[PDB]
């Protein structure tokens, strides 16, 4: 599921991870989490909120 | 002036 960063993201947990604005990730499912992804970047998977992001299945 | 993250509680 093509992810798209529409805004400069800075991770806040440990179970999140950092996106600048523009970056392209991996969404690598979603569970109960209606606010967040669980997507990949830089090697690195984690949180992303939903709000930030513009996706495209 | 990106949105209000929302509240998490993974």
């Amino acid at each position: 599921m093509e992810a798209i960063a529409k805004y400069d993201f800075k991770a806040t947990a440990d179970d999140e991870l950092s996106f600048k604005r523009g970056d392209i990730l991996k969404v690598l499912n979603e569970e109960c989490d209606q606010n967040w992804y669980k997507a990949e970047l830089n090697g690195k998977d984690g949180f992303i909120p939903k709000n930030y992001i513009e996706m495209k299945p | 002036v990106p949105p209000p993250v929302p509240p998490r509680r993974r």
